[PDB]
RNA sequence: UUUGGCAUAGUUCC
């Protein structure tokens, strides 16, 4: 059944339990910005990393 | 602007502090270390 | 409110 308005799907839905795993990458550690940060000595350009 | 007896280096220029900053415990790049070999055989 | 670098290994995405 729809969760929002409570009538059926006209399609049946194929559902059963499966093992699932979590992988190591999150996004906390992946978001990253800058504006203006940090700077390399030889170039003078952004730093890496 | 590239006469031909320049070609044979008879003054060596040394890049200035910037192109060979130092390390910050001071370290020596490689470029001076090697300037440093270089004016030491010139003055032996 | 101040700034290390070189190398190697593993992983993600086409």
């Amino acid at each position: 059944y729809n969760g929002f308005t409570g009538r059926k799907i006209t399609s049946q839905i194929f559902i059963g339990p499966t093992y699932y795993q979590r992988l190591k990458h999150m996004v906390d550690d992946k978001i990253h910005s800058r504006a203006r940060g940090p700077i390399q000595i030889l170039n003078r350009q952004p730093m890496e990393g | 602007y590239a006469r031909p007896e320049w070609m044979i280096v008879t003054v060596l220029p040394v890049p200035p502090l910037s192109v060979r900053p130092a390390v910050v415990a001071r370290n020596q790049d490689d470029l001076t270390h090697k300037l440093a070999d270089i004016v030491k055989i010139n003055n032996q």
